[PDB]
């Protein structure tokens, strides 16, 4: 039957958590210093299994880390959402102030 | 289409030429009186 | 607080839509043209009876002749529009009647939104606008900016209905 | 039923237009029966309820607020960040006395269904093949007569 | 320049983008200019000039 | 219904001590907040980068803080992005680009104070107003 | 070398790269230097719309089109790595850059035909053992057609997938069951097939040239009918360097 | 916003706006690279500032994604913030903008103001044009009472 | 033959010919005929345009789903902008009906036509013998096309902007020009709306207390039109019993005696305030746009304390934050 996926979607950890693999960018903004630098590398960072697949990116220094483990909790993660995910929607969904 | 184009081209010619010999045409002296 | 009278019309009964607001303007509007277009008809159709060049002097109070060429006025318009006037009774009756009908149509049209009773939509456009979803017309268009203003408005604008309108229901395109 | 059918804003005269023929069942359709009260509740058990639409309005927003008028859930325009969705809330709907008397529904599109309806008042089952209705409201002979009234005088 | 379509694009003496042009435009104005000082001091309209 | 000195009370340093503004420097940080922000921050919000914004829980979750006159102060000088792990001077007005941004060349310590002050006092009159946008107009 | 300028206007921006008539060479791949594409470029020259048989299914042909919208159908900036392949094969595997383009065509009956001309996510592949790039030296494989409106765009009514409005909100009390599909947006993803064959090399610079022939899908509107099947028939021009 | 997003992590080249046309890029009429939006419509501005980030057909992407230079970032955001955008009483910005930014573009100021004079201009044109001519036939103060001309024409009827 | 050519500009000027066609003429009847005729069958025919040149056809014509309210000529698209698109410059006609090549194959030979127009309305005069300005009258109206169809979209670069040829395309043009401009509180536009308000009263005036003092030569079963007769020598009408009454409704220095006087503020109304009105939207055409009073009047605290002024804003918004769902990328509406 035809559903709305986004609207289903907020019906998941999506809609509860920040979704490493759907949220847009911004919205690490709510949370002290994981922005600019590591909201970048978890979002370039394609999917993740796990959570804690983030504690794994590549390069990660050991106080990013260490901020990434204490904001996990504020984390999950479901299954790449295309009408989400495509048009480089992570980086800017069309909404601002 | 590029036809089209010459076409339009010499039509408005003739239009503007008939305009502009037109008022050269000594205009002032058509009317009423005084010219 | 006259021109929120005006948006408000246009945001809750899509007042210009309506065949009496339009004779309304018609009328209004045509009839500042009559005012317009006969002041100058005049001016620039008189008779000379004096030897200035201000005119306004060489006027008789006191009737007698007309003080404009009427017969000219008419050849004029009757060469440059193809019609023309040639009753001075009938081209002033004209000018009561063109402004004044206007008015009362726009009258009309009002009563009849006192009960809400509006000239809102075009039922046949709705459905096919339910149906197809690339249909568009300028119609269309407008009822989307009347929500808009009607859901932007409703807050400050009828503060006895207590409404609280969260960010996330509020209609609005992409990125304004 | 008939005391609940006059609280439907489907009857209210205001509703309508002006080229908008017809009886009011050219519109929402030939009433049936009273689908029930409708009580929409939230994860909590709270009850929520939904503000309901004024004349005034050709189309108006579905917002639920508890008994203090805290919006407690709505549905969402953006997405993008709905922090009242049906779905982050858990709304589910319960009906009393009516065809739906004792039944209760909580997967979010019906839920949103009935809620998109509490907005018109009590909820009605209508027959709209008969009379090949549109669903777009009428006024009734009250409203007429007084339009063409106010007009003639 | 003058030669330039009014419109999006080529924008006629509007799309003049560098001063040497600028400058040296005005050099062509400048004697045109008095060019035509001259001459109409030393004349009279001619014939359509005068019965236009 | 008025600005009292009560309302003038905003925190001065991360240790929760305070410093209470005058009218005087109120008024004169929002003539300075219109001479050198409201170009990009009027009413709270930023137009070239509408995500971060001044409001005051916006800027506690900063990085360092910068909801006390002591963070919006440095800030001023030496710029950094919402995780301070880089320096933005070059793109956004602060006293060590001045040469860039000449608005700021006048702008001395006294300033730089009343400004920061603005920023925490004007969410406290206006509230949802100053950080939202067009939605709260 | 021309600049800006001498391009502007002259619809001349829109067409990738040509080699002359000599360059018909042969690069050499050194299969233990890693190489990559610096500029691939796709230019369309037809746009097939495959005809539904009506009822009576006795196949379909692709017919001829007119391009309604304008020259903005090239793709070029494509890039990414051309790795060698164990076999001694070479697949292309791009990166970034204009890698779509959103082209309208209409049809016998006036029909305008949306689709959204694309090769993202290309994976395209050689024969085995291809020591060196001669002229036709196929190039095949798949990509992804995103939907082409994205989740964002609402339809004349106001509905839309990730924003807009629940319903037809013009018609407060009718049956919802039939406008179901129009209310619920669904956001498409399909893959697509692509040719790269050469004819033009020239392993002196390392740019080989050649034409395309690409297969996919249209506008199926946010799924509220179906998508009409595409054949794009081009030319492109790829420049290969070791980097 | 293409420097600000490309920031971020995005692809300028392949962003995909709500309308499947390219939120940061796309191409012109005749094929060249433009910046995308409603700002579609102004491909044909020229600037210092923006000139270095252009090729032989237009906005180069690589050069976008990595020659910008701060100075340009900064001049983006100077004239964004800047545009001539503005009210009578002086109230820079869109017309439900906020009071703050006491500013109107001289370039607004100057427009304006001559076109209304110009404007006016082409009017005194017509009236001084018109009078002359009537002036000098001579008939600027009136039909003649005795000799109107409109009476020794055939009728047209 | 007196000379072919001398005898066709003795023929074109002509004061006999039924219709004026003049010098001015020459270049109207064939714009006018083609501005016409091309409108009149993309009104009824044309095909959906990319209007906002983001591939999201309006449709406009009657055959493709419109009525004569709705039904309207769809301006070219945006990706256009401000360049000129004449049929020759399209691959084909179906490239251009959808960037609506038909808007300004229209709009320029409309407004062409329409100065010759006036160019004409001095002709005639002239040929005539009467007095001339009777054309700068019909300069207030032609330039408010001007503006509405060339001034507007020059300044906002792009012809997409200019207002399209039917009833709601005209609503749509208004509804979001006052969100993009807050015209309502522009004082040009309120000249414009004294004018034509002012314009209609005044018409009402005239032609009320003309007809009301006309002097009795008809029955009293006979159409008191009648008591005229084309070519008059003396008035129809006591304009002395006329000021008579009018001078004391108000009071007499505040009514007029002199016809000429009355006639000349009857014209130079209107027209002045429809000149400004004109001069609005081509001043509005530069986003020098109505007095902007939002949050002007605060409380002792700081608290904003709402004017009229503020509900108009709200109204605005909604239509700004509506208006072109998919057109804009960005924060800052700049075009
Ligand atoms: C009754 C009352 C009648 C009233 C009639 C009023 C008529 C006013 C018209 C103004 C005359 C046009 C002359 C002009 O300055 O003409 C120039 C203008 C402006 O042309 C511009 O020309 C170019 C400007 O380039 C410049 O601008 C920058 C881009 O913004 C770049 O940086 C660039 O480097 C820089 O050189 C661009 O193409 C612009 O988009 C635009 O097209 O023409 C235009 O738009 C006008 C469009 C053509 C119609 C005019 C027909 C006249 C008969
Ligand atoms: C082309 C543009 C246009 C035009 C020409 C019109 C024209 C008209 N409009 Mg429409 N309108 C438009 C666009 C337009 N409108 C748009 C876009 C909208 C938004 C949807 C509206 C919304 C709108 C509304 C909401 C209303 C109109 C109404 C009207 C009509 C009456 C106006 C009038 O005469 O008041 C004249 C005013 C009076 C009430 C007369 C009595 C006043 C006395 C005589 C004055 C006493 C003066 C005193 C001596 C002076 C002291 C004052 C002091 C300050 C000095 C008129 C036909 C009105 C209407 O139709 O009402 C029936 C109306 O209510 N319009
Ligand atoms: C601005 C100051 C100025 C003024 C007021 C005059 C005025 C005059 N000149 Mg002089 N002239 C000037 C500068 C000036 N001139 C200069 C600088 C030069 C040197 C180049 C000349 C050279 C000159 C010559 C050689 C002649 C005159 C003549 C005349 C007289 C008649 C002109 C005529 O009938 O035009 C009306 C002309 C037409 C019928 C042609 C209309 C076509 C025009 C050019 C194109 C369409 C215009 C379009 C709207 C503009 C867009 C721009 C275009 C580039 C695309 C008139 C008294 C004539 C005369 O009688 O001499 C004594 C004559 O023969 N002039
Ligand atoms: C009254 C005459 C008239 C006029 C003034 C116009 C005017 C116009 N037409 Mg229309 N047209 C007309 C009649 C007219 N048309 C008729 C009767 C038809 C039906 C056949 C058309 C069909 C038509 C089409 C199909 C199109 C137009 C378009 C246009 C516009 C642009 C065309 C252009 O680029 O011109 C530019 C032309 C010139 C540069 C020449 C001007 C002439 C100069 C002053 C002469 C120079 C002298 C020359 C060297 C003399 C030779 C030497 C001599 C000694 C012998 C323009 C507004 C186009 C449009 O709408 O685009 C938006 C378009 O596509 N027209
Ligand atoms: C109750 C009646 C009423 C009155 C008194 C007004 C009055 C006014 N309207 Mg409003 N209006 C009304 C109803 C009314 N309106 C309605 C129902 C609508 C539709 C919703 C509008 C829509 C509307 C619009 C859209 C606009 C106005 C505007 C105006 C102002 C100028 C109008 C004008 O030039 O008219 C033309 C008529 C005349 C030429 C008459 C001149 C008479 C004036 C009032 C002075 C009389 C003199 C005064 C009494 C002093 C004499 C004393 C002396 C002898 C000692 C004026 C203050 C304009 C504005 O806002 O501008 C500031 C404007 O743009 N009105
Ligand atoms: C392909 C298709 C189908 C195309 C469709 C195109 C389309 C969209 C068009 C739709 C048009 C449409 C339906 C619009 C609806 C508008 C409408 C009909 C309004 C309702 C009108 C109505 C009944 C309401 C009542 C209000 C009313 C009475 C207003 C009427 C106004 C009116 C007719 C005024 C006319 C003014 C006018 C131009 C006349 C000038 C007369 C004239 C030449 C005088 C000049 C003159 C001056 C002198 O001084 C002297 C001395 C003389 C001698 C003289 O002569
Ligand atoms: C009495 C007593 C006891 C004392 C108390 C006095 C008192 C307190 C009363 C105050 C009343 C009050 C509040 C004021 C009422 C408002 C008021 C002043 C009315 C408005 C009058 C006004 C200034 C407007 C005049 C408008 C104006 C310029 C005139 C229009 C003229 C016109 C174009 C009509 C055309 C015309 C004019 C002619 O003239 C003739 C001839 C012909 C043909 C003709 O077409
Ligand atoms: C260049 C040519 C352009 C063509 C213009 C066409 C003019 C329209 C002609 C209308 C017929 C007029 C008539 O019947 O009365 C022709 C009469 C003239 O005949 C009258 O006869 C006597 C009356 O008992 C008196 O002598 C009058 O003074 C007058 O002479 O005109 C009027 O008096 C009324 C004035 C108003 C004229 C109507 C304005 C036209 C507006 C049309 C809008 C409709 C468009 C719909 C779009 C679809
Ligand atoms: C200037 C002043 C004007 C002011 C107008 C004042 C009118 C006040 C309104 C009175 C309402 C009463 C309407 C009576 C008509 C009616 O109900 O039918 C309304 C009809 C019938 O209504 C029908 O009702 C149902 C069937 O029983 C169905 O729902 C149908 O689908 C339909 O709606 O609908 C129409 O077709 C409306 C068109 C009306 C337009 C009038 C055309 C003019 C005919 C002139 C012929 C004269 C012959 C000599
Ligand atoms: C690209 C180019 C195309 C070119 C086409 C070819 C050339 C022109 C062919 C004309 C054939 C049709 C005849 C029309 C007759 C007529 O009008 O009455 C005939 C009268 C009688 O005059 C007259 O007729 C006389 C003879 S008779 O009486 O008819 O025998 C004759 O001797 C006299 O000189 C003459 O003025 O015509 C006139 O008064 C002269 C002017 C004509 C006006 C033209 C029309 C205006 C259009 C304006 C625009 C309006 C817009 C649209 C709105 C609807
Ligand atoms: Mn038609 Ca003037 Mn709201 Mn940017 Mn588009
Ligand atoms: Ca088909
Ligand atoms: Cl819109
Ligand atoms: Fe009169």
């Amino acid at each position: 039957e035809l559903v709305n996926v986004v609207d289903e979607k907020l019906g998941t950890a999506y809609g509860e958590k920040i979704d490493l693999n759907n949220t847009n960018i911004a919205a690490f903004i709510q949370y002290r210093g994981l922005y600019p630098t590591l909201a970048k590398l978890i979002v370039k960072n394609a999917p993740y299994e796990s959570v804690e697949d983030v504690l794994n990116i590549p390069g990660l220094t050991e106080r990013q880390k260490q901020i990434l483990r204490e904001n996990l909790e504020h984390f999950t993660v479901t299954e790449v959402e295309t009408a989400l995910v495509e048009g480089g929607d992570r980086y800017n969904n069309g909404l601002y102030k | 289409m590029e036809t089209l184009k010459i076409t339009v081209y010499i039509v408005v010619t003739f239009f503007v030429l008939l305009f502009v010999f037109g008022f050269l045409s000594g205009d002032p002296a058509r009317n009423p009186k005084r010219k | 607080a006259i021109f929120r009278f005006l948006l408000f019309f246009q945001g809750f009964h899509n007042w210009t839509l309506n065949p009496f607001h339009m004779m309304g303007v018609a009328g209004v509007l045509g009839g500042a043209l009559l005012c317009a277009i006969h002041g100058a008809t005049v001016e620039n159709t008189l008779f000379q009876d004096g030897e200035g060049a201000s005119t306004f002097r060489a006027f008789n109070p006191t009737q007698a002749e007309e003080t404009y060429s009427m017969v000219t006025a008419n050849r004029f318009w009757s060469q440059i529009f193809g019609i023309a006037f040639s009753n001075k009774r009938w081209l002033h009756f004209f000018m009561l009647f063109v402004p004044v009908t206007g008015l009362w149509m726009s009258a009309i049209g009002v009563v009849g939104l006192a009960l809400n009773l509006r000239s809102y939509d075009f039922i046949s456009q709705e459905i096919r606008a339910a149906e197809d979803p690339e249909f568009e017309t300028f119609y269309t268009k407008n009822l989307l900016l009347n929500e808009g203003i009607r859901a932007w408005m409703a807050p400050q604008d009828q503060p006895h209905e207590n409404f609280v309108f969260p960010e996330e229901v509020l209609p609005r395109g992409n990125a304004l | 039923e008939k005391l609940a059918f006059y609280d439907y804003i489907g009857n209210n005269p205001a509703k309508g237009g002006l080229f908008r023929t017809g009886p009011m069942n050219k519109g929402d359709g030939i009433a049936q029966a009273w689908k029930g009260h409708a009580v929409f509740r939230n994860k909590e058990g709270e009850e929520l309820f939904v503000r309901r639409m004024p004349a005034f309005f050709e189309s108006f927003p579905v917002i639920l607020t508890d008994k203090n008028g805290v919006v407690k859930a709505d549905i969402p325009f953006r997405r993008a960040e709905s922090k009242y969705s049906f779905e982050q809330q858990g709304v589910t709907v319960s009906f009393y006395g009516g065809e739906l008397n004792g039944q209760t529904f909580t997967d979010p599109p019906t839920v949103k269904s009935y809620a998109r309806k509490a907005i018109f008042g009590e909820i009605f089952e209508f027959d709209t093949e008969t009379l090949n209705s549109d669903g777009i409201f009428r006024t009734s002979p009250r409203g007429w007569f007084t339009f063409a009234h106010a007009v003639f005088a | 320049y003058l030669l330039k379509s009014p419109f999006g694009g080529e924008g006629w003496i509007v799309s003049v983008n560098n001063l040497e042009d600028v400058v040296g435009g005005h050099i062509w104005i400048g004697l045109i200019c008095i060019a035509g000082g001259i001459w109409h001091i030393l004349t009279t309209p001619f014939g359509w000039a005068r019965r236009a | 219904a008025e600005l009292t000195p009560e309302v003038l009370t905003v925190p001065l340093n991360s240790e929760g001590k305070t410093i209470t503004l005058t009218e005087k420097q109120y008024l004169e940080g929002k003539r300075l907040f219109q001479y050198a922000c409201a170009s990009c921050h009027v009413g709270g919000i930023t137009k070239t980068n509408p995500s971060l914004d001044l409001r005051t829980e916006t800027l506690a979750l900063a990085t360092p803080p910068r909801d006390n006159i002591e963070g919006l102060v440095d800030y001023m000088k030496n710029p950094t992005t919402y995780d301070g792990e880089q320096e933005i001077a070059e793109v956004h007005p602060s006293l060590r680009s001045a040469d860039i941004f000449p608005k700021m060349r006048n702008l001395t310590e006294k300033d730089l104070v009343a400004i920061a002050g603005h920023i925490l006092v004007e969410p406290k009159i206006l509230g949802d107003k100053w950080g939202g946008g067009k939605v709260y107009y | 070398t021309l600049t800006y300028d001498d391009i502007v206007g002259t619809g001349l921006a829109n067409k990738c790269p040509t080699l002359d008539d000599t360059a018909r060479g042969a690069y050499p791949i050194d299969s233990s230097q890693t190489y990559r594409i610096a500029r691939l470029c796709l230019q369309p020259t037809t746009f097939l719309v495959k005809e539904e048989p009506k009822n009576k299914r006795q196949e379909a042909e692709f017919v001829p089109t007119k391009l309604v919208t304008r020259e903005t159908t090239s793709l070029d900036q494509i890039q990414g790595e051309l790795k060698v392949n164990s076999d001694g094969s070479l697949t292309f595997v791009e990166e970034d850059g204009i890698d779509f383009q959103p082209v309208t065509v209409q049809m016998a009956g006036g029909e305008r035909i949306p689709l959204l001309f694309t090769v993202k996510n290309l994976v395209a592949s050689t024969q085995p053992n291809v020591t060196s790039i001669t002229t036709s030296t196929d190039f095949k494989g798949e990509f992804n057609v995103p939907s082409y409106r994205t989740a964002n765009f609402l339809d004349p009514k106001g509905r839309g997938l990730a924003s807009g409005y629940d319903s037809a909100i013009a018609l407060p009390q009718a049956k919802e069951e039939e406008l179901a599909r129009a209310n619920v947006k669904r956001f498409s993803l399909t893959k697509g097939q692509i040719s790269l064959n050469v004819a033009k090399v020239d392993g002196r610079t390392g740019e080989i040239a050649g034409t395309f022939e690409s297969e996919q899908l249209s506008d199926d509107d946010m799924g509220a009918h179906e998508p009409h099947e595409v054949k794009i028939q081009g030319v492109f021009y790829a420049s290969i360097e070791p980097a | 916003f293409l420097i600000r997003d490309q920031k971020l992590g995005a692809n300028v080249g392949s962003a995909q706006g709500p309308t499947g046309l390219g939120k940061y890029l796309m191409r012109s009429p005749t094929g060249e690279i433009i910046f995308g939006g409603e700002t579609m419509r102004f491909w044909d501005f020229r600037g210092p500032w923006l000139e270095p980030l252009r090729g032989p057909n237009g906005l180069d992407l690589n050069k976008i994604k990595n020659d910008i230079q701060p100075w340009q970032e900064r001049r983006a955001a100077e004239y964004m913030t800047h545009a001539p955008l503005g009210s009578l009483n002086s109230v820079g910005g869109v017309a439900t903008e906020i009071n703050s930014v006491n500013f109107v573009s001289p370039r607004s100021w100057l427009a304006t103001s001559h076109f209304v004079l110009a404007f006016f201009f082409l009017v005194g044109h017509l009236w001084h044009a018109g009078r002359a001519r009537a002036a000098a036939a001579g008939f600027e103060k009136g039909i003649d009472r005795e000799s109107e001309p409109v009476l020794s024409m055939p009728s047209l009827d | 033959s007196a000379n072919l050519w001398e005898r066709f500009c003795n023929w074109v000027t002509s004061t006999d010919n039924r219709l004026y066609v003049g010098w001015f003429g020459v270049i109207m009847i064939p714009t006018l005929l083609a501005a016409t005729i091309c409108f009149v069958i993309a009104f009824i025919a044309a095909p959906p345009v990319d209007i906002d040149g983001i591939r999201e056809p309006v449709s406009g014509s009657l055959l493709y789903g419109n009525n004569i309210i709705t039904g309207a000529v769809v301006p070219s698209s945006n990706a256009i902008g401000l360049h000129f698109y004449p049929i020759w410059e399209a691959a084909s006609l179906d490239e251009w009906l959808y960037n609506g090549g038909p808007y300004q194959l229209i709009i320029f030979h409309f407004l062409l036509g329409a100065s010759c127009y006036m160019g004409r309305q001095w002709e005639l005069s002239y040929r005539l013998g009467m007095r001339p300005w009777i054309c700068v009258a019909y300069s207030a109206p032609l330039a408010s096309a001007f503006a509405v169809f060339l001034i507007y979209p020059i300044g906002q670069g792009s012809f997409s902007d200019g207002m399209p040829l039917g009833i709601s395309g005209t609503f749509n043009f208004m509804i979001v020009f006052q969100a993009e401009h807050n015209i309502l509180m522009h004082p040009f536009h309120q000249l414009g709306v004294a004018g034509v308000f002012g314009g209609a009263l005044f018409c009402a005036m005239h032609g009320s207390l003309v007809t009301s003092s006309l002097i009795r030569e008809t029955t009293e079963t006979e159409s008191a039109n009648y008591g005229y007769k084309f070519g008059q020598e003396e008035e129809t009408y006591n304009i002395v019993a006329a000021h008579g009454y009018f001078g004391r409704l108000i009071f007499q220095y505040a009514s007029f005696n002199n016809s000429r006087s009355l006639h000349f503020f009857l014209a130079a109304w209107p027209v002045v305030g429809v000149w400004f009105t004109a001069l609005g939207i081509s001043t509005m055409a530069f986003n020098l746009n109505g007095f902007n009073f939002n949050h002007s009047v605060i409380d002792a605290k700081g608290n904003v304390i709402n004017t009229w002024a503020d509900i108009i804003n709200r109204a605005n918004l909604g239509m700004e934050v509506m208006h072109e769902r998919n057109a804009h990328n960005f924060p800052l509406d700049l075009a």
